């Protein structure tokens, strides 16, 4: 069955009931700085091709909630990366995509509102809004070096073939 | 097993026993009527003093012959009238002899007997057949 | 007036005193009680105790007690406490299925006919607080199929598979007392055989005493109806039918009987005392402004009778056996019919009755 | 005698027929019959079966066996006519016959079968064997076994549905059988979808064609999805294959790449939710559920002798993966126990062997080659003196002596 | 015919008379209920067996009791092929007696096919339709045997012709 | 007086005189309910229904309780099973499947009277009952015979009492008399 | 399928497959097949001494000695030439195919191999057909026990060749059915005036065989075919042999197919009775 994160730590902090996991990134946001050689974003990207076929998913950790968000987001990236012609161009669309305001727990339009805790106050809101954006930004640029073959204009079919598949049968554009 | 071979039920005092006791119609008389072409008259004589009480099948098989002899000698179109000349009791007795006859078919004997059945049924209803069925003393 | 309670047989029935409720056995181990609500029938009670099919039911009018008998060899007397019927076991001392049951008119005893070739006469002893029974045995040689009590509550008619209709004394001195003489005889010690029919043909499916008790009638499987006249030295009038055997019979006047059975419809018979003769006068099931309207024909199973399978029980609903005004039939079709004697007389200008 | 018995294994999709003693069937033909549609003269003889019946213009193709059971007795009887006189070329009066049935076939159906065999074909002797039981016998050929046994759990997976069948002492425990809506067809369809979303130049009217071939030539079971995906994404030159078929229309060549579908197809046995929204139990869990529903006394022998039957169990490493996964569920269960409270470790063994595809026919052939078979068959003499009821029961044999 | 209709008319009326059954609990065995015509342990419960015959070969035997009726038929069989066709067809039906629930599994000795109809049947089926059914059955088995005979002969001609024409 | 008790484990015939039981004159039968369920499993197997002895024991037990009975005259019962379908009853299994049960209804309980049918030595509940009464006191034989009483769950088979009565008649007639001196041979099993 | 086929499908499919793989250049797979034909015939296809590049087809007939007295060895050699080798123990005739030395037309040898049984029987007919054509009368009749309790008699006369079959109907009722088929054969000239004449005797041999030990009994039937020059000449010979050697099995096949057809009639009529019966119910 489905792949779960092994990155939850006894000292990992929370933003809502999501795991405020560290990442290696220059993008701004409240994510802690990662010192190890892997982080939650690499994990989501590593597990994606398998996890995306799964229809059910057991939330074992608050890390899984973060892992799930990134998985759904990878799908959003593939939707955009599908229609583009160049590694350069793809990076720009991903910047744009990362910045756009996607729904967050508590809002209608966010699936999994039964499994994600909504932000309790305005601070909590804004901070979750910043984390989410910083995850998107790093996910998107990191995904570009994977999707494109050193042969420019090659959104690899081996990544494109998942454009129609929906992890857990849900969507962030839904 | 052996001890199971015996049917102890045949000696059960609580069973049911029919009331039995200890000659037939006049042969010569039936012949007279027949010889003279008096069919209805032969029918009425053949139906007299039936051996409803004898034990031997020989005497019963005798009356059935006489009665059957008469039914066979009959002309198809003259059956209805003879049957209608009988009283209800006669019709019931006739039905008993008819069924009797069905058990000794020979040539076209059943063919005319089916004609008799039809006419007898028309006269006595299904009730006359019912009385063939539950008679304990019969022809 | 037909009503279908179900599509399997009604095995037996009984009505309460006021004819407001009917108890039926729907080919079951149970007895179901029905009552009208407006012009609809509604089930009001389910009596469940027997572990075999119920083959008889009788309802004592005044004491309002129901008695049932079944193939499980048991009989139960049911008493109504509040909103629920409660049974008491009555031991019949039999080793075969019970077949029929009737409360005596005095409601002090009931008689159960059985496959043990015996009649169990049961009564309550307010001394030991239980029901006891005495057997009437001799000379019954087969299953007892039907029973009917004389108005004196002593004499009891019985029909059995040994081809006989019998009258016995069921005299129990400890619940009643010396009965007045009757044309059936002066001596009525318990179990005394008062009368025995003289045919050896046909199971006797139903028996019935007249209103005054001086006459007894019975129908047999040999498609005959008979009537024994105690005022004529127990002379027996017989009538052989052209149709199928009758299963049930009742007097509607001292000289008139209604019967039904395998033909599926009720027929009328009349007794001419002078001639000592039974006559067929029947077939009572013949196919205002509302009536005229309802009967008008339309723009256009396959039986022409209300019941669609054999009728196995008839009971008088109103007027008694002396001047019955309404009677009831139940049958193997699961139907129950109510017949109105005056309506029948109106629809059949040629109708006799006496 | 000098002549070997006839062995016929009639399946929902295919019938396997031949003579006892042979390793493989002499014919494997689709279990269909093509007829013309008040019969008069010899109209009843105007029919074809198997491949000769799938594509015949003036005829209509019928499938007399649905869910392993005979649904059209007239057609099943005609079908047998050609099995005997056209393909086997057996004088039926000279050969005892071994036929097969799924567990849960009724005794009535057994009488109907005997009626055809004795009263139409005048066979001298008949035995009706249960499919799962023959599949067990077939496993006696495996190097992993040392003693003959008819106690085991049979996984029967052909093209329609997969069955998990526990057998004890030669008799299927009918009240404990479970079915799985994943079989060969499901695998093909999933592979079809995977190709649809990725590859181009595949003629639609030839969509199935490619999928089935991809499955038959390149599919297998992998031990771990992510590890496998990673493998392909790194050394693609030696994991990605190419297939080329010809357009029925235009006669030109189309070439496609074959990738993830290789391992993703057979994966749906273990993760049904990938392709089936109404079923999600992994095959390992179904097997565990079945065995735990059986009498305690027989759950250890059942775990130790899990046998495979049918073409869909032929994927490389199917058995290994089943054995591994089942071992994990059961080891995990016994873990909880100890912690809560030393139950002896349960030995789980999935047997694979070379005669899996037609394991039923093979078991049949081996058994009908022995003297014992002749002892247990019902003879025409007994059929005549005692009646078709004797065919209701067919004693098991082949183990003890 | 001319004796077909008269035969069936007489059989029908007899069936009407015999099919007057009721539920009867065993008088011999405690809590048993058995078809009296089969067990015959109480003579008073048995009616007089009656036969209706059309000729020396065709006849119906009807045996009544208080709760059951046994009906046996001797079927028309003019020649050898009709004999075998009849034997096979009756056997075929008899093998399926559980479904054809008024059929005996074996015929009364001297007959080709026998029915056992009990009060349980007359309670759940219209007795007059049971009567109609027996008559229908007698008529239809004859027609089917004739059609079977024509069939075998028709196929035999084509089979002889196909082989012979190929020389 | 003598009491015949058949349960799920074992059977016992226990005479009692004006107060209490007497071990001497007390015999046990090696056949009971469980043995009848087991024999039923064997009979059903011969009919084409292979029920597993452990997994389905309770199901076959339930079939037994609902449908089984004791035959009065086995020759007659066998005729009914072989020549008609009147003994055939439908029974629904827990998984919805409907089976058809006939002659096995009286065959299974017959083991009580014919222990060899299930490979058990003995003479059968009835012969056993007879031997207990015949050997006992002479001044209670009569009293005993007319006071036999059934007890237990494996004695509720329809017809049981009638079969026992018949079997004793045959035994008494043969091993105590020779000719017909029955009439006075009174004894009731109530 | 009305006429029975002459060739053996197992032989042809087995050889065809071996021949295609050999021609393709594949390594040969082992083959071991035991199977039957009608009339108690047993075949064996194997690799002699385990050499997978050689395929042997063998036939065993209990009555081969009888065929050998009427030219079988000679005809078989004419047909199979160098493919024919010393027969495998347990068998009468053996064909050996070298996969490394196959002919240009592999399909043609597959065909003759499929007809091995037919080719074993052919010589007896060819011999008596030749007698007829040469006018050699008075020659002793051929007696071939093709089944344990069945016999075929072949005799050549001036203007015709007779083939008599003494067949057994194990099932009493099959005799009755068989008589219906045989009467149609007896009347067959009414549809094909030039066809062979057919006679039939139930329970008794034709008179010419009354003085021999020909079988007599209630389940025995004798059938005589009368073959004329137009059927026995060099031009019609092969086809005629193809038919006549299948006649006994053809008849028994059609008896069995007739019984199956009658079963279909019985299923339909019984099904109709049950529907009528169920319509007698008020309902559920």
């Amino acid at each position: 069955p489905a792949y779960h994160s092994s990155l939850m730590d006894p000292d990992t902090k929370l933003i809502g009931n999501m795991a405020l996991l560290p990442i290696r990134s220059q993008f701004k946001g409240p994510a802690p700085r990662e010192t190890k050689d892997t982080d939650i974003v690499d994990e989501a990207i590593y597990y994606f091709k398998a996890n995306v076929f799964f229809k059910n998913y057991e939330i074992k950790n608050e890390a899984d909630r973060t892992l799930i968000y990134i998985t759904l987001y990878i799908s959003e990236c593939l939707k955009k990366l599908q229609k583009c012609n160049s590694k350069s161009q793809g990076e720009k669309e991903m910047y744009t995509l990362g910045i756009t305001n996607f729904p967050i727990p508590g809002e209608p339009g966010f699936p999994l509102n039964a499994i994600y805790a909504k932000p309790a106050n305005k601070q909590e809101d804004e901070v979750m809004r910043a984390y989410l954006q910083q995850l998107r930004q790093e996910t998107g640029l990191r995904l570009c070096e994977k999707v494109f073959d050193p042969q420019n204009d090659k959104p690899s079919k081996w990544w494109t073939c998942f454009v129609k598949r929906q992890f857990m049968n849900k969507s962030l554009s839904g | 097993a052996r001890f199971r071979k015996v049917d102890v039920d045949e000696y059960d005092e609580n069973k049911f026993v029919d009331e039995d006791d200890g000659a037939g119609p006049d042969e010569g008389e039936v012949d007279s009527c027949l010889r003279q072409g008096n069919m209805t008259a032969a029918l009425q004589a053949a139906l007299k003093n039936p051996p409803i009480n004898t034990k031997s099948q020989a005497v019963k098989d005798r009356a059935g012959s006489i009665v059957l002899k008469v039914l066979i000698s009959f002309k198809a179109n003259d059956i209805e009238k003879a049957v209608q000349s009988l009283d209800k009791n006669g019709v019931d007795l006739l039905m008993k002899y008819i069924y009797k006859g069905f058990e000794s078919p020979s040539d076209n004997s059943s063919a005319v007997l089916l004609q008799w059945h039809e006419k007898a049924l028309a006269a006595g209803g299904v009730g006359s057949i019912v009385r063939v069925l539950t008679a304990r003393k019969t022809v | 007036a037909y009503h279908s309670f179900l599509v399997e047989p009604i095995s037996c029935h009984a009505w309460n005193k006021d004819r407001t409720q009917i108890a039926i056995c729907p080919n079951n181990h149970e007895v179901h009680i029905y009552e009208k609500s407006g012009n609809k029938w509604v089930q009001v009670h389910e009596l469940k105790e027997h572990n075999g099919q119920v083959t008889g039911v009788d309802w004592a009018p005044d004491s309002n007690r129901i008695v049932t008998c079944g193939t499980d060899r048991n009989a139960y007397v049911w008493t109504l406490k509040g909103r629920t019927w409660k049974p008491t076991l009555v031991i019949l001392r039999i080793n075969r299925a019970a077949r029929c049951v009737r409360w005596a008119p005095n409601e002090k005893k009931f008689a159960v006919g059985s496959g043990s070739r015996v009649i169990s006469i049961c009564y309550f002893e307010q001394e030991n607080d239980w029901w006891v029974c005495k057997h009437i045995k001799k000379p019954i040689r087969s299953t007892v199929l039907s029973l009917d009590w004389h108005p004196n509550s002593v004499l009891l008619a019985a029909g059995s598979c040994d081809f006989k209709c019998r009258i016995f004394s069921a005299y129990i001195k400890e619940v009643e007392e010396r009965p007045a003489p009757t044309p059936w005889g002066s001596k009525m010690p318990f179990g005394e055989l008062m009368f025995e029919s003289s045919s050896s043909c046909g199971w006797v499916h139903g028996v019935c005493f007249s209103a005054n008790g001086s006459r007894v009638a019975w129908v047999s499987h040999d498609s005959t109806v008979c009537l024994a006249d105690a005022d004529k030295k127990m002379a027996v009038a017989t009538l052989a039918s052209e149709t199928l055997p009758l299963l049930a019979v009742t007097f509607i006047t001292e000289s008139s009987l209604v019967a039904a059975g395998h033909d599926c419809f009720p027929v009328l018979f009349t007794y001419d005392s002078a001639a000592g003769k039974l006559s067929f006068g029947g077939r009572l099931d013949v196919p205002t402004a509302r009536e005229r309207f309802q009967n008008l024909d339309k723009k256009a199973a396959g039986l022409d009778s209300l019941h669609k399978n054999s009728v196995s029980q008839i009971s008088v609903l109103s007027g008694g056996k002396a001047k019955c005004s309404q009677f009831c039939t139940t049958g193997m079709d699961g139907g129950m019919s109510i017949w109105d004697v005056r309506s029948l007389e109106s629809a059949l200008k040629d109708l006799k009755i006496v | 005698g000098r002549l070997p018995a006839c062995v016929v294994d009639c399946g929902t999709g295919y019938t396997k027929l031949g003579y006892a003693g042979n390793t493989e069937p002499q014919f494997i033909i689709p279990s269909c019959i093509a007829i013309k549609e008040v019969m008069k003269g010899v109209d009843d003889l105007d029919f074809f079966i198997g491949d000769e019946a799938i594509e015949k213009p003036t005829y209509a193709t019928k499938w007399p066996i649905r869910h392993g059971i005979v649904e059209d007795w007239d057609l099943m009887e005609r079908f047998m006519e050609q099995v005997i006189f056209k393909y086997l070329r057996a004088e039926p009066e000279d050969h005892y016959f071994l036929l097969t049935e799924p567990p849960l076939n009724t005794p009535e159906n057994r009488e109907y079968t005997a009626e055809i065999m004795f009263e139409s074909f005048n066979v001298p002797g008949l035995y009706i064997a249960v499919q799962a039981v023959l599949a067990l016998a077939a496993s006696w050929t495996s190097r992993q076994v040392g003693e003959r046994t008819l106690t085991g759990t049979v996984i029967d997976s052909g093209d329609g549905v997969t069955h998990v069948i526990p057998v004890a002492e030669g008799y299927v425990i009918g009240s404990c059988i479970k079915h799985i809506p994943i079989a060969g067809r499901d695998i093909t369809y999933f592979i079809q979808q995977l190709l649809r979303d990725r590859e181009v130049g595949i003629p639609p009217e030839q969509s199935l064609e490619t999928a089935k071939a991809v499955k038959e030539r390149y599919s297998y079971v992998c031990p771990d999805l992510v590890k496998e995906f990673n493998k392909y994404d790194t050394d693609g030159s030696k994991w990605i294959k190419q297939y080329t078929g010809i357009n029925a229309i235009s006669k030109k060549e189309f070439s496609i790449d074959v990738g993830y579908e290789r391992f993703l197809g057979p994966e749906i046995f273990f993760h049904p939710e990938f392709a089936n929204p109404d079923f999600t139990q992994p095959i390992s869990e179904v097997v565990d559920e079945v065995i735990q529903n059986c009498p305690i006394d027989v759950r250890r022998p059942l775990y130790k002798n899990i046998v495979l039957s049918g073409g869909s169990t032929m994927f490389r490493d199917f058995g290994r993966r089943l054995q591994r996964d089942l071992k994990r569920t059961v080891d995990a269960r016994l873990k909880l126990s100890e912690e809560l409270s030393k139950p002896k470790p349960i030995d789980v063994q999935v047997i694979t062997h070379h005669m899996q595809r037609y394991a039923v026919w093979f078991g049949g052939s081996m058994l009908a080659s022995t003297p014992e078979f002749y002892q247990v068959c019902h003879t025409k003499k007994d059929y005549e003196e005692i009646g078709p009821s004797i065919c209701r029961h067919n004693p098991v044999f082949g183990v003890m002596s | 015919t001319a004796t077909l209709r008269p035969y069936l008319s007489a059989v029908r009326a007899t069936l009407q008379a015999a099919l007057c059954l009721e539920n009867f609990s065993s008088q011999v065995v405690e809590r048993h209920n058995k078809p009296e015509v089969e067990v015959r342990s109480s003579k008073e419960l048995l009616l007089q067996p009656v036969t209706i015959s059309r000729n020396e070969k065709e006849k119906v035997l009807i045996e009544g009791s208080i709760n059951s009726v046994r009906v046996s038929i001797a079927v028309k069989q003019a020649d050898e092929i009709e004999k075998i066709l009849c034997h096979k067809f009756m056997r075929f039906m008899m093998m399926r007696a559980e479904n054809f629930f008024i059929l005996r599994r074996k015929p009364v000795e001297g007959y080709d096919i026998s029915f056992l109809i009990t009060n349980f049947h007359t309670e759940q089926m219209y007795k007059h339709k049971l009567v109609d059914f027996v008559i229908h059955f007698m008529e239809e088995i004859d027609k089917e045997i004739s059609e079977m005979k024509l069939s075998v002969n028709a196929r035999a001609r084509i089979v002889a012709e196909e082989f012979l024409k190929n020389f | 007086g003598v009491v015949v008790d058949s349960g799920d484990g074992v059977t016992h015939i226990c005479p009692v005189y004006e107060g209490f039981s007497l071990p001497h004159l007390t015999r046990r039968l090696d056949i009971a309910g469980r043995d009848i369920t087991r024999y039923l499993i064997k009979l059903l197997l011969l009919r084409g229904y292979a029920f597993n002895h452990s997994a389905d024991f309770e199901t076959v037990r339930m079939i037994k309780e609902k449908l089984c009975y004791v035959g009065y005259n086995i020759e007659q019962e066998q005729k009914l099973a072989l020549e008609t379908t009147v003994l055939v009853e439908s029974y629904t299994l827990p998984d919805g499947r409907i089976i058809k049960v006939g002659g096995e209804r009286f065959e299974a309980p017959e083991a009580l009277f014919q222990p060899h049918l299930i490979n058990v030595e003995g003479v059968g509940v009835a012969e056993l009952l007879f031997n207990t009464i015949q050997a006992a006191d002479i001044d209670t034989r009569s009293e005993f015979y007319k006071h036999i009483v059934l007890s237990g769950g494996s004695t509720m088979y329809p017809g049981l009492p009638s079969r026992l009565e018949r079997e004793l008649k045959q035994l008494y007639l043969e091993r105590v008399l020779k000719g017909d001196v029955e009439k006075l041979s009174k004894f009731k099993i109530r | 399928m009305i006429l029975l086929e002459v060739n053996n499908r197992i032989i042809e499919e087995t050889l065809a497959l071996k021949f295609e793989n050999a021609a393709a250049g594949n390594k040969p797979e082992a083959v071991e097949v035991t199977f039957a034909d009608f009339d108690g015939v047993l075949y064996h296809i194997s690799n002699p001494n385990g050499d997978k590049t050689k395929v042997m087809v063998s036939i065993s007939l209990k009555f081969y000695k009888e065929l050998q007295a009427h030219g079988a060895d000679e005809l078989l050699k004419r047909v199979y030439g160098s493919y024919l080798v010393n027969p495998e123990s347990g068998y009468n005739v053996s064909l050996l195919y070298d996969l490394e030395n196959l002919p240009a037309s592999k399909d043609s040898i597959v065909h003759q191999a499929g007809m091995l049984k037919r080719n074993c029987f052919a010589s007896v007919f060819e011999k008596y057909f030749q007698f007829q054509e040469e006018g050699k009368e008075g020659e002793n009749r051929a007696v071939i026990h093709y089944r344990d309790d069945e016999t075929m008699y072949v005799e050549s006369k001036k203007d015709r060749v007779t083939v008599v079959f003494s067949t057994v109907f194990k099932d009493d009722d099959d005799v009755v059915i068989g008589k219906v088929f045989m009467q149609e054969f007896k009347e067959g000239r009414r549809a094909s005036h030039t066809a062979p004449q057919v006679l039939f005797s139930h329970r008794e041999p034709p008179l010419e065989l009354k003085d021999t030990d020909a079988a007599v009994g209630d389940n025995i039937g004798y059938i005589t075919f009368v073959l004329f020059p137009r059927h026995t000449n060099a031009s019609a010979r092969d086809n005629t042999i193809n038919l006549i050697h299948t006649f006994r099995d053809y008849l028994h096949y059609h008896i069995k197919c007739s019984k199956a057809y009658i079963h279909t009639r019985m299923r339909a009529k019984t099904s109709d009775f049950l529907k009528v019966l169920n319509r007698a119910r008020p309902d559920a």
